[PDB]
């Protein structure tokens, strides 16, 4: 088969600027069947380059595609707020393979988290398991780092974190952070805190707070 | 004039098949092929296999060959994809696409690709059954003030299959709210969060209320969230 590797995975770059993105393949791919789509969030793939460079119908001239062999570029000449997408490029010269695919992302200036904690509700307490919640509000760039502490001791293997897709006003991430214990377990320590690491901090930022306070 | 309907989400326990349709309209058939993508939740486009509309010849991927069957009814120009022996990390949105790669009739390359698409139909393996979510408050407190801004949700935990709706203030609080995708825990079940940020000086005064909705259950669950003492 031939291996599509499109990089980098995540594009950041503010709207207006120009965007290149590369689809490099394992082997020598014909021109005339390489293809490239666009994929908008929660909306099926849209054709977008074909053969390479020939646009299909109905897609804006600020896409263009190029590239012969094995390294193929997808040019958007201006970003449009729409542009902002997942674009994937398809190659059917043996078999047919799609890519990796390139995130555009929207490139905004460094947002430090609001870091919120809460504890977990005395109603779910009465069905024996505690769920701890710490809340990452509006920050920028995605990459973040959240460690659990109890009672000093850091958790692992036993959270699970949801991250919102970039908020389509201020271009800004949500991040979620569930640290789930049994009631038992819960009960055994006093101290809860997550320590929120993130380039808008110039220190980790640590919410806590003490069980049965 | 080209148009592809599929047909509706699927819900399917471990080991069964899931038949999915792609009525085709506005265009000669018999003339293009028809190609099926899927995409996993989070994960990219994966390729499974071609068709051809006129004499029935089929082309699968090597990963789904032995559980995929691709089979077209030009009488109904009516595309259908079986997939038999699902597994969990089968749970994927299933595309069907007019194919213009591959000619229907002699099988050479074309020039193109595929040009347009389906709506899309998610399919959803587990072995959970319905479960109506149980909503837990995440009450607000000092800690969950940053400045003059409180921060409070809900928590949606425990449930199958997706999706839920959440709503505050019957949908008047929509400015400041975040409904973080669902997790999937290891016991099968679904389970995420909604937050909003509020002036911490309507703590005392306003009342806040997430609306959990869960269809596959029929759960409307209406927690009030209050700043815990
Ligand atoms: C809007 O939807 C239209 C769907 O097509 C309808 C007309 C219904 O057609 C369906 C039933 C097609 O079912 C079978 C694939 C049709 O097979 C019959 C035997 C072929 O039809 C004959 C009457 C003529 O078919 C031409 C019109 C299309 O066939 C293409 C050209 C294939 O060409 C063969 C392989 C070689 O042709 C010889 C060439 C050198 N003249």
């Amino acid at each position: 088969e031939i291996v599509l590797t499109q990089s980098p995975g995540t594009l950041s770059l503010s709207p207006g600027e120009r965007a290149t993105l590369s689809c490099r393949a394992s082997q020598t791919v014909s021109s005339t069947s390489l293809a490239w789509y666009q994929q908008k969030p929660g909306q099926a793939p849209r054709l977008l380059i074909y053969g390479a460079s020939s646009r299909a119908t109905g897609i804006p001239d600020r896409f263009s595609g190029s590239g012969s062999g094995t390294d193929f570029t997808l040019t958007i000449s201006r970003l449009e707020p729409e542009d902002f997408a997942v674009y994937y490029c398809q190659q059917h010269d043996t078999s047919l393979t799609f890519g990796g695919g390139t995130k555009v992302e929207i490139k905004r200036t460094v947002a430090a988290p609001s870091v919120f904690i809460f504890p977990p509700s005395d109603e779910q307490l009465k069905s024996g398991t505690a769920s701890v919640v710490c809340l990452l509000n509006n920050f920028y760039p995605r990459e973040a780092k959240v460690q659990w502490k109890v009672d000093n001791a850091l958790q692992s293997g036993n959270s699970q974190e949801s991250v919102t897709e970039q908020d389509s006003k201020d271009s800004t991430y949500s991040l979620s952070s569930t640290l789930t214990l049994s009631k038992a377990d819960y009960e055994k320590h006093k101290v809860y805190a997550c320590e929120v690491t993130h380039q808008g901090l110039s220190s980790p930022v640590t919410k806590s707070f003490n069980r049965g306070e | 004039q080209v148009q592809l309907v599929q047909s509706g989400a699927e819900v399917k326990k471990p080991g069964a098949s899931v038949k999915v349709s792609c009525k085709a309209s506005g265009y000669p058939f018999t003339s293009y092929g028809i190609s099926w993508v899927r995409q996993a939740p989070g994960q990219g486009l994966e390729w499974m296999g071609w068709i051809s509309t006129y004499n029935g010849n089929t082309n699968y991927a090597q990963k789904f060959q032995g559980r995929v069957t691709m089979t077209t009814d030009t009488s109904t120009t009516t595309g259908y994809m079986e997939l038999r022996r699902l597994r969990s990390d089968d749970t994927a949105v299933y595309y069907c696409a007019r194919d213009y790669t591959r000619g229907a009739w002699f099988g050479e390359s074309l020039i193109g690709g595929f040009d347009n698409w389906g709506q899309g139909t998610l399919v959803t393996v587990s072995s959970a059954s319905t479960k109506g979510p149980s909503v837990f408050p995440l009450a607000p407190s000092s800690k969950s003030t940053s400045g003059g801004t409180a921060a409070l949700g809900c928590l949606v935990k425990d449930y199958f299959p997706e999706p839920v709706t959440v709503s505050w203030n019957s949908g008047a609080l929509t400015s400041g709210v975040h409904t973080f995708p669902a997790v999937l825990q290891s016991s099968g079940l679904y389970s995420l969060s909604s937050v909003v940020t509020v002036p911490s000086s309507s703590l005392g005064t306003q009342t806040y209320i997430c609306n959990v909705n869960h269809k596959p259950s029929n759960t409307k669950v209406d927690k009030k969230v209050e700043p815990k003492s």
